[PDB]
């Protein structure tokens, strides 16, 4: 499913370039922050990545609404198109999960 | 080699 717990950024970018569409999404163990994890998400032919906050009492994105569990909060965000938004402003889908 | 990361506005 949607979890792919052995692979980098770089490995990331490669699957959904190659595996995916646009609209394509996974989730990753964090380099940057070893332990965590992170969203890798393509969208206009390219690879955007978001970082997953797990503070042990929640996972969210460094912000927005809280979720009790990994899965739960990468469900909100395939239901609510809209929430997950850069300050530029434009919009990330996570739209179909790629499985692994 | 390090990939992009976004700044978001959630709040």
């Amino acid at each position: 499913r949607w979890f792919h717990p052995n692979i980098t950024g770089v490995e990331a970018e490669n699957l959904l370039l190659t595996r995916g569409v646009d609209g394509s999404f996974l989730a990753r163990p964090s380099k940057s922050n070893p332990g965590d994890f992170t969203l890798s998400v393509r969208r206009n032919g390219a690879v955007t990545h978001i970082k997953i906050q797990n503070t042990g009492d929640y996972y969210d994105l460094y912000g927005g609404e809280k979720f009790a569990t990994l899965a739960e909060l990468v469900q909100y965000y395939m239901e609510h198109h809209g929430q997950l938004k850069e300050k530029n402003g434009d919009v990330i889908e996570l739209k179909y999960p790629l499985n692994c | 080699k390090q990939v992009e990361y976004l700044d978001l506005d959630l709040d």
